[PDB]
């Protein structure tokens, strides 16, 4: 569970970074429920926490039409 | 460029790392995207939240909606409305296997988040 | 090892931004290198190199003095 | 206040994730860090680029020096000068275990890599 919880926090840390390299940065309110999003990952108690967060901002990404290529 | 070639590693590293953590709400809502079934909005986590979705297809449908229950990201989510690309209603009863060919896809369905 | 590729990538993504929250000058040569660094370790192909440009980036970071507290963050 | 916490939580995430990775040439510059034996500078990577760090006590010293030779970050290292706290250059003859006593640690070691990665 510990391992669990260290790899999910340094997912977050990637998923926001692939976010600000996609220019959500210059949304600035959905930037600004991202970091939030982030943060509440990075200081989540327990994995249930960290993983309906990462939820939440994994669809930022997921919602960007051809923004990427889930497929790939 | 430099940059994209970047930008398509780490993008890769992050679904790799995504697959690896194999947690099923993560799973659900990747699985569907890949399929087209894509959110237009945040996730919620909050009872009664909104959220609204794309349905590409009757397979997706049908795997998704059960009456009037969304299940998506783990959770239930009470259907309020499924429009066509045509932002026309389509009741429940039009979406069937014989009919759907008769539907304007895609659809967006919009429902609230329950317990 | 190809099993660990992901993880040092992704420990990369965490360490430029570490190095970010510190303030490291954007204008900075040493932040151009962080960069390149990153980017160096995104781009790999095999671990070996990877894992020396991470000896490289981290090493930033630890000789920043007194800007983190290593024994702390390790307990 | 959050800020902060954030940063704490970041940081103690990329110690667990470098861990993790258990690779000896990260696991010896932060075990050596722990010690205090730290960079001063960016490690390269190049045959005969140059390196600072501290040396913080005869017992990493004798860890990591033999001869002209310091050893470091999977690597070899030419010393091309040490000097102590009283920013005195010190020759490599009188850092011997009889005389360790006599000199004013810590010591900083420049030093050329020795090999390319």
């Amino acid at each position: 569970n510990a391992s669990k919880m260290s790899d999910v926090k340094c997912t977050s840390v990637v998923l926001l970074s692939v976010l600000q390299q996609l220019r959500v940065e210059s949304s600035s309110k959905l930037w600004a429920q991202c970091v939030q999003l982030h943060n509440d990952i990075l200081l989540a108690k327990d994995t249930t926490e960290a993983f309906e967060k990462m939820v939440s901002l994994l669809s930022v990404l997921l919602s960007m039409q051809g923004a990427v290529d889930i497929n790939k | 460029d430099k940059r994209a070639k970047v930008t398509s590693a780490m993008q890769t590293m992050l679904f790799t790392m995504l697959r690896k953590l194999d947690n099923d709400a993560l799973n659900n809502i990747i699985n569907n995207a890949r399929d087209g079934c894509v959110p237009l909005n945040i996730i919620p986590l909050t009872t009664a939240a909104k959220l609204m979705v794309v349905i590409p297809d009757y397979n997706t449908y049908k795997n998704t909606c059960d009456g009037t229950t969304f299940t998506y990201a783990s959770a239930l989510w009470e259907i309020q409305q499924v429009v066509d690309a045509d932002s026309k209603i389509v009741q429940l009863s039009e979406i069937s296997m014989d009919n759907s060919p008769n539907l304007a896809w895609p659809l967006i369905v919009t429902a609230l988040r329950a317990n």
